[PDB]
């Protein structure tokens, strides 16, 4: 019963995922990270982002 | 020497009949084997005979069209794939004709993005 | 749920494989033994297997 507040990145999924797994029948945590991965996205999209062209920025 | 079937004859119709390329194989060595008895007896000189045995020594060319002569030729002057080219290179029977079989029953198409469906299950 | 805490008992019993087969071993018969379309058995001959295994495997 843990709450994590950081930022998120790819690892601290990444190892997210294991701490779970580590500790929680595969599948049990296999099937997580999927329902808010996809979630990953819906919000991905409200925020929603692109470029621009001079997203090209330069310094 | 193998059975028929399998190096079998095989069948278009229009004339264009293939047959094989080990049968044709034979079909020498058989004939250097008989066509040189049928010189012993009426022994005649072996400038037609000894010279033969090398032409009927020549079998190894049915063994292998190619290590130690040059090859014969095949349609298009192929090393006529020798009976010992059929289980011998990776596209030669043998593992890819057992070991890598092709098989049946199963599906083959495009897999396009299709993100919806969860991931334990795939969407057929 | 239809399949997915089935993910701890084969991982927690000795050899897995060694799991599947025996599990198949009810399988084949756990259908086999009655070819009279008991619905128990209307789904698939495997998931009973299992399951049965599962409840019973406390």
């Amino acid at each position: 019963m843990i709450f994590r507040n950081r930022v998120v990145d790819k690892g601290q999924l990444r190892n997210l995922i294991s701490w779970a797994f580590t500790h929680y029948g595969t599948a049990r945590t296999a099937v997580m990270a999927d329902k808010l991965k996809d979630l990953g996205f819906r919000y991905a999209t409200r925020a929603g982002v692109s470029i621009s062209v001079d997203d090209l920025m330069v310094p | 020497v193998i059975p028929p079937d399998l190096r079998p004859m095989v069948q278009l119709d229009g004339g264009r009949f293939a047959t094989s390329d080990l049968n044709d194989l034979y079909r020498r060595v058989i004939n250097r084997n008989n066509r040189l008895a049928r010189l012993q007896e009426i022994l005649a000189p072996e400038i037609i005979v000894r010279n033969e045995k090398r032409m009927l020594q020549e079998v190894d060319a049915l063994i292998d069209n190619g290590r130690r002569g040059r090859t014969v030729v095949g349609a298009n002057n192929r090393p006529l794939k020798s009976l010992s080219d059929i289980i011998e290179g990776k596209q030669g029977r043998f593992r890819q004709n057992l070991l890598g079989k092709r098989v049946d029953y199963s599906g083959r198409s495009v897999i396009v993005v299709g993100p919806k469906l969860k991931i334990h299950q795939c969407g057929l | 749920q239809i399949m997915h805490r089935a993910e701890d008992l084969i991982s927690a019993a000795s050899n897995r494989y060694r799991i599947t087969v025996q599990v198949a071993n009810r399988a084949k018969r756990r259908r086999y033994e009655e070819f009279e379309s008991a619905e128990d058995a209307m789904m698939k001959p495997v998931l009973r297997a299992i399951i049965e295994m599962s409840d019973e495997l406390t």
